[PDB]
């Protein structure tokens, strides 16, 4: 699934800038 | 046509209201942005609560003495701040919050410095930020979502008016206060700029297209990351994410995005024109402007004036504890100010 997808991408944590 | 006699007159006088009082926000804002206010408070005047957050400098939850009303205290080291080549971006960022005035914008209640530190009082939203509590729920419904983007929709129109791009929308800086309204938060990558511009900079989930290509680009790119948050907020995860920001981008680019069925046809329809790579085409671009979007069908149900009023109930009210409860709390390592002033000439203005 997508959302599997997506915690599979490790990146479903808070998100740094630049 | 779409509509007849009465709700276009009625939608044309909504529109020249809106026109009257832009231009009577930019009259203010351009008052406090040519004459900004310095030295508001003092640092004896607040007691170090808890630290909430720490590279440039920590925020801590602060008391005031005297009001005994809480805040959220940006402290940031002169030196460091010097060190990491952040002058500007600071200058900047404090320049711009004491200049605006907008219902969804976090508010700079003080600013002050000492020999050592700058520091920024802000309002405390103890709800904390949209993110988690995103990732708590899943997924915001359309309706819930859709009360959140409106907020979005008018603070960029308000920015967008002052020549203002934002450039790091995301729900880690959009704060949900206590009655469930949206507090946007750090402008450290807000730009005053009428024309173009070219700084590689955001959060790889939210570029725009024209950002990752090198282009010069304008205030378009908040419009496109409107897209991701939205689509973010109701999929309850981003319309472009990978391991690497370098396959995000590459998605980004393409030109192709895919949504979950059960995203409404007039969210795709919205979502495709503002996730559009084209610029000629992106909502929020074009010769209507931001009223693309505010009329577009998804949004047909906002009364936006009740919004900007903040009428609305909101759909989801935090747990109303001022709490540290959602915030990870952090070693509270002391502040101490030097007996030299540590970097007097590069803050002068602050």
């Amino acid at each position: 699934t997508t959302y599997a997808d997506f915690i599979a991408s490790g990146r479903t944590g808070r998100r740094s800038a630049i | 046509g779409h509509m007849g006699n009465a709700a276009a007159a009625k939608k044309g006088s909504e529109q020249e209201s809106v026109k009257e009082f832009l231009a009577k926000a930019k009259e203010e804002f351009l008052k406090k942005w040519e004459s900004p206010s310095q030295n508001t408070a003092q640092l004896d005047h607040f007691d170090r609560i808890k630290t909430l957050g720490t590279s440039f400098g920590r925020v801590m939850l602060v008391k005031h003495k005297e009001t005994g009303n809480h805040y959220a205290m940006k402290i940031l080291d002169k030196q460091k701040v010097v060190k990491l080549k952040q002058i500007e971006h600071t200058l900047n960022e404090k320049r711009i919050l004491q200049a605006v005035n907008f219902p969804f914008l976090v508010k700079l209640e003080f600013s002050f410095k000492d020999n050592s530190n700058l520091y920024m009082v802000m309002e405390y939203v103890p709800g904390g930020e949209m993110f988690s509590h995103l990732r708590r729920i899943g997924r915001f419904s359309e309706p819930h979502a859709r009360f959140y983007a409106a907020q979005i929709v008018l603070t960029f129109e308000y920015l967008h008016s002052l020549d203002l791009i934002y450039r790091d929308l995301k729900p880690e800086n959009l704060l949900i206060d206590q009655q469930g309204y949206i507090q946007v938060t750090d402008f450290g990558f807000a730009k005053r700029v009428k024309g173009r511009t070219w700084t590689l900079c955001g959060t790889p989930e939210y570029l725009a297209p024209e950002i990752i290509l090198s282009k010069g680009y304008n205030k378009a790119v908040d419009w496109w990351a409107l897209g991701v948050l939205i689509y973010e907020m109701a999929a309850g995860y981003p319309p472009f994410f990978a391991d690497q920001p370098i396959q995000i981008y590459e998605k980004i680019v393409s030109g192709k995005v895919r949504f979950p069925s059960h995203f409404s046809s007039d969210l795709k329809d919205l979502l495709r024109n503002l996730l559009q790579v084209d610029l000629t085409k992106r909502f929020g671009n074009l010769k209507n402007g931001v009223n693309d979007i505010k009329n577009h069908k998804w949004f047909a149900t906002t009364d936006w004036i009740a919004i900007y009023q903040r009428k609305v109930e909101a759909p989801f009210i935090p747990k109303f504890k001022g709490d540290t409860s959602n915030f990870d709390d952090y070693e509270e390592e002391e502040i101490r100010v030097s007996i030299n002033e540590k970097c007097g000439k590069e803050f002068t203005e602050f």
